[PDB]
């Protein structure tokens, strides 16, 4: 009968499979890391059609039971291009829009930071990272004014936030660029596979974190090929006093 | 590299 099929990350795919077994079906779901927030409808082999959020309500013999919530949200794969980064760049994320909000960050001089809307244990996905995907050789014989929201993807792949999007004004779909950079940080980038974005990163607690924490990650750029912007050259000779 | 987490 149904199958659940796990990614590294904690999200999954859940349904009954066709007679390929393959996730295609009208009654497909994406359930995202809490276990408990899922996109429901439309699947061909696994990739999302049309997703309606739903709740995970409970589970009888292994099948899921879901609520729709009201409204009429849904969502379709929709992996970002060299020059788009979304078709519904003002359509947040729902899973993630419970989790973290942007502020001021109480870092000095760092403009926007991302923060904790709840309290949180270790372990927890809370913010993906969307973009544009380009290569490594246009980031890297580009100027950093220009790579301020770039984050490596894999060997050949590059995920960008470019002006406008870096303005949640313009672009809201994900919200992992707009965490800040800490050599204490309490989260890390991880791979994430995502319903709507596809293959991407998330923000990943390493620790609890209590409601109205800043967000921060190691931003891990090369300190001896230092390869950095100023404001982390600034701060990496800081960080490595207090060692 | 001129990205994070490479
Ligand atoms: N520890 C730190 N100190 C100073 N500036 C930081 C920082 N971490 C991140 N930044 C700033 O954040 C940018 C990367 S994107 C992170 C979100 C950004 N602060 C925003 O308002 O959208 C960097 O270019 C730098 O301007
Ligand atoms: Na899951």
């Amino acid at each position: 009968g149904v199958c659940w099929i796990y990614y590294p990350d904690g999200g999954s795919l859940v349904g009954e499979v066709n007679e390929d077994g393959e996730m295609t079906g009208e009654k497909i779901a994406y359930v995202y890391p809490d276990e408990r927030t899922a996109l429901y409808g439309k699947f061909i082999d696994g990739e999302m059609i049309e997703g309606k959020l739903a709740t995970l309500m409970s589970t009888e013999e292994g099948r899921p039971h879901f609520e729709l919530m009201p409204g009429n949200s849904v969502y379709h794969f929709d992996k970002s291009t060299s020059s788009c980064i979304s078709t519904n760049a003002l359509l947040p994320d729902p899973y993630e829009s419970e989790r973290v909000y942007v502020a001021e960050s109480l870092i000095s001089s760092a403009g926007e930071g991302l923060f904790s809307k709840v309290a949180v244990g270790p372990n927890t996905v809370m913010s993906f990272y969307n973009g544009v995907r380009i290569t490594h050789q246009e980031v890297d014989s580009r100027d950093w004014a220009l790579n301020g929201a770039t984050l490596s993807l894999d060997e050949e792949t590059v995920i960008d936030v470019p002006e406008p999007y870096n303005h949640v004004s313009k672009y809201c779909a994900s919200l992992g660029h707009k965490a800040n950079h800490s050599f204490t940080p309490n989260c890390i980038y991880d791979m994430f596979v995502h319903p709507r974005f596809g293959p991407i990163k998330c923000i990943r607690t390493l620790r609890a974190v209590e409601a109205d924490e800043e967000l921060t990650v190691a931003y891990g750029y090369d300190h001896s090929p230092p390869e950095a912007p100023e404001w982390y050259q600034v701060e990496l000779k800081a960080f490595q006093a207090t060692q | 590299s001129k990205s994070k987490d490479r």
